[PDB]
């Protein structure tokens, strides 16, 4: 999968965002295990806390959008993501939910990342957890090119090991 | 404490709905909805008084003009209004609650409340339970469930919701599936004691993040994993995500060597998971 | 005639059910079942001596 699809690196500096804690508790204990490297977000890319995110999330990185995420919060917090330069490469968790349904919630992603103009700067990772609902967002995300995975801890180690090669 | 009361819970005869909705994006919509499709032998009763019938039942303006003392009450309100119908529900009779929401700052006059009347309440932020075999879905989660021999306890909804779509995949059952939120007055030991002697449980898996009691906790697990296997996962083994979860205190071989000397064994990541269920 | 008073079959607020029945094999049972899928905007009713609940 990640030879067939994910863009070169070029840095070791991560970024993760995810609509639950836990999963993203289980990504960071696989990274940890393996020396990887967080980034640090900058004070200006805090247009996150005044562009509509509601007043009970807590910016910063893991970036926890809580149970109730909808996609409109997803391509804004994109779109304020991908116009910075604080990171190398970004990992999108999305657990199943009635707020943001998964096929949905794949096509704002694609379409989005598809019309930003500084998109070929960044290497994207997708893990939507869940095998019986995320079969048609998986199809959709291959036709398109973007790399996916089956669970959290598999996307980090797909991650570090191109970082290893390098 | 007592294991009478848990009766209630996982075999009510009848239950409330506050905040019941016909707003299709509403919680109390989908859990009217979900309990509905249950299956269920008992009478569903909403309270609410923005509607005269919601989705083809009568409703009731509210708590004090109930027919008759529910056994399970559902809270699908806003915060504010916790307290007050916490002491209605007290003074009509009722024994045990499911909280959506509430912040941390509420748990002393919780706790006060719900002593004064005694009454169990399942931890605030909660996902809820379901009890296939009663045909009782009393949750706000959108996957279904089926018929099974194995229970599972979790502290994390997204794991609660990722663990039923991987059933459903693979056409498997549960005979019990519980939420345990902040757990502020129901917690795992006590569960585990129940779950020892249900005749239907064979197996029993849990997703742990933090304990409270340790000595009833291990006490609870030797006795049952004597005639019952048990498996455990447990996250947060890294300074950031501790800091992550707000769970800095402690010291991670000191769970390993709790777990090893209950009889239990700990799984190591998600695969593993999957290939234990 | 009386062109009032259709009105009630065909646009009415509330309907009770009598035989509603938990057995899957009757008609009461198919009834209660269509319904509460129907999408209806008011109460419906059973009235039965058997049951103290139908359908939830
Ligand atoms: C653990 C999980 O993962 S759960 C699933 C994930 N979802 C979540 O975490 C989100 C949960 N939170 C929510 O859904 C919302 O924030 C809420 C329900 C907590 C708050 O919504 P609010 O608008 O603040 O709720 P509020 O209490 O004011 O009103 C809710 C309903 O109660 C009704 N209501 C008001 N007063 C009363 C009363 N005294 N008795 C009964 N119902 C009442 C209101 O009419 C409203 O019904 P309506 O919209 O049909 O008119």
């Amino acid at each position: 999968e990640t030879l067939s699809h994910m863009r070169p690196l070029r840095g070791d500096r991560l970024m993760i965002i995810s609509n639950g804690a836990a999963p993203a508790a289980l990504a960071l204990d696989a990274l940890w295990s393996r020396n990887g490297k967080l980034a640090t977000l900058s004070e200006e890319t805090c247009q996150k806390l005044r562009d509509a995110l509601p007043e009970h999330v807590a910016i910063s990185n893991p970036l926890d959008l809580r149970d109730d995420a909808s996609s409109e919060h997803y391509i804004k917090t994109l779109d304020i993501l991908l116009h910075s330069q604080d990171f190398d490469a970004l990992m999108v968790i999305h657990s199943p939910s009635a707020a943001a349904p998964a096929t949905e919630s794949a096509q704002v992603l694609i379409e989005a990342v598809k019309h930003h103009p500084r998109s070929k700067y960044v290497s994207l990772l997708t893990n939507w957890c869940g095998e019986h609902s995320s079969q048609e967002a998986r199809r959709l995300f291959s036709e398109a090119g973007l790399p996916t995975y089956r669970t959290p801890e598999g996307t980090i180690t797909a991650f570090m090991h191109m970082v290893e090669y390098r | 404490m007592s294991q009478r009361g848990l009766e209630a819970l996982l075999r009510p005869k009848s239950i409330a709905v506050i905040g019941a909705s016909m707003k299709p994006n509403r919680a109390g919509y989908l859990m009217m909805r979900n309990l509905l499709a249950g299956g269920f032998n008992g009478p569903v009763l909403p309270v609410t008084p923005a509607w005269k019938a919601v989705l083809g039942v009568l409703a009731w303006p509210d708590i004090a003009s109930l027919p008759f003392t529910p056994d399970l009450a559902v809270l699908c309100t806003n915060a504010s209004r916790n307290l007050a119908l916490l002491e209605e529900l007290g003074e009509k009779g009722c024994k045990t609650c499911i909280i959506l929401s509430a912040p941390a700052s509420q748990h002393e006059d919780l706790r006060a409340c719900a002593l004064r009347h005694n009454m169990r309440l399942l931890g605030p932020n909660s996902l809820g339970l379901l009890a296939p075999w009663q045909g009782l879905n009393a949750s706000f989660s959108p996957v279904p469930i089926k018929r099974g021999k194995l229970a599972f306890i979790s502290q994390s909804a997204a794991v609660s919701n990722t663990i039923l779509d991987w059933a459903q995949q693979r056409k498997m059952g549960f005979s019990y599936f519980i939420a345990l939120g902040d757990s502020l007055d129901i917690d795992v030991d006590e569960l585990l004691d129940y779950l020892a002697r249900d005749s239907k449980t064979s197996a029993i898996l849990l997703y742990l993040e933090q304990l409270s009691d340790a000595r009833r906790f291990v006490s609870a697990a030797r006795s049952a994993s004597r005639n019952k296997p048990i498996l455990v996962i447990k996250s947060g083994r890294s300074p950031a995500a501790q800091r992550l979860l707000n769970t800095t205190a402690g010291m991670d071989p000191a769970w390993d060597a709790a777990i090893q000397r209950a009889g239990l064994l700990r799984v190591q990541d998600t695969h593993e998971l999957f290939s234990a269920v």
